[PDB]
């Protein structure tokens, strides 16, 4: 009935401080399908943050791919937070530039 | 083309 | 060597909500070529490859005209799990189905697949011979007796080797070289600290096409085997996709290492380590 979903943080392109790039968030394996993705900078929740389309894979579980414009720093932090009807409190995963 | 279904469950 | 098309057909329930959430989307080898949505402001079946593009103002009311009955067959099959279930109305349900064709290397429908799940787990399935019914728990039971009953399997049947057959033929005419297509990764080896004397070496495979990929860590003879740290394939957003090796290393000793990264694309495999 319910499965927990997994987490991935990572820019599209390596990072370079000062240049522009984009952060995904990447999340599968879930059902329900219902789900809410956040995106953090500096534990303040980032609006416009992208959702592609929703898809379920062959074991009937969901992914989806959660994204937003970012500029990476030496010190901004940045993380996905993600809500889910199979957890009790809500996900956050960091971003680390290395991973 | 995608399919009908026929019969409901 | 094979080639399929699938549609993947999900229904979610929505509390009060007279109707719910229908979505359905198309592959060709696994690639998304079309899609239709409940939710959308004016709801149709949509192109989502370049090749689509072709297909005139015909093709797409009959698809549609096809997705506003599969709406009605799950907002009605969904009412129907409720009570196999046991379960009242404003909860959230979900339905979801898997079907379509398999072409094998010599161009034939090599098999069918018409599969059912409900919430989340494996419901009703037709067997390979495209008569009979795998139901997965009693509850399925209900179901497969009357879909027996109807031989509701006639009908699938006729889809699968008919029309599903003959219009992935006609897709793959369309979007033959655009589907073998490769992206080649590209690759590079980090160094990160991690603790007394001992590194990391990570490898990184970018910008490729499709997903399916292999990393490889070596000294020699290559050995270990137990150690690497790997992370899932991941889409970077673009088309293209990612994924890393890493391992963890005495310091010094840091060039007996090296990567080996294997993809379609690859004129020939490739070779490095670190700097």
């Amino acid at each position: 009935i319910q499965k927990t979903p997994q987490i991935q943080v990572y820019s599209r392109h390596p990072p370079e401080n000062g240049k522009p790039n984009i952060l995904n968030c990447y999340v599968t394996q879930f059902h329900p399908p219902h789900i809410e993705i956040q995106m953090l900078k500096n534990g303040k929740k980032i609006p416009k943050v992208e959702m592609s389309d929703m898809s379920f894979s062959k074991d009937w579980s969901f992914y989806i791919l959660a994204h937003t414009e970012f500029t990476p720093t030496e010190t901004d932090t940045y993380a996905c937070r993600v809500k889910h009807d199979s957890m009790a409190e809500p996900k956050t995963v960091y971003w680390d530039r290395d991973m | 083309a995608s399919n009908e279904n026929a019969e409901t469950m | 060597g094979p080639h399929s098309m699938r549609y993947f057909e999900t229904a979610v329930s929505r509390p009060g909500l007279e109707e719910p959430r229908y979505i359905s989307v198309g592959y060709v080898d696994n690639k998304e070529f079309v899609r239709f949505d409940s939710d959308a402001e004016n709801p149709r079946y949509e192109p989502r490859a370049p090749w689509m593009e072709q297909e005139g103002p015909e093709y797409w009311e009959r698809e549609t005209q096809k997705a506003k009955g599969q709406e009605q067959w799950f907002r009605v099959s969904l009412r129907n799990l409720l009570g196999y279930y046991n379960q009242s109305a404003g909860g959230s349900h979900t339905l979801q189905q898997m079907s379509g064709c398999d072409l094998g290397s010599d161009w034939r429908l090599l098999r069918g697949y018409l599969q059912f799940a409900y919430e989340g787990r494996d419901y009703i399935a037709l067997n390979e011979d495209l008569k009979t019914w795998t139901a997965a728990d009693m509850a399925a039971q209900i179901t497969r007796r009357k879909w027996e009953q109807s031989g509701a399997a006639e009908h699938y049947k006729a889809y699968l080797e008919g029309e599903c057959v003959e219009w992935l033929h006609r897709y793959l005419k369309n979007g033959n070289a655009t589907l073998l297509r490769t992206d080649s990764p590209k690759a590079h080896v980090t160094h990160h600290p991690r603790s007394k004397g001992e590194v990391t070496l990570r490898c990184w495979a970018l910008g490729f096409y499709p997903a399916d990929i292999t990393l490889t860590w070596q000294l020699n003879g290559e050995e270990l085997t137990q150690d690497m740290e790997l992370v899932e394939t991941r889409p970077a957003g673009d088309g293209t996709f990612q994924k890393w090796a890493s391992v963890v290393v005495p310091l010094g000793k840091e060039q007996n290492y090296t990567c080996r990264v294997y993809h379609e694309g690859l004129p020939e495999p490739l070779t490095l380590r670190w700097e």
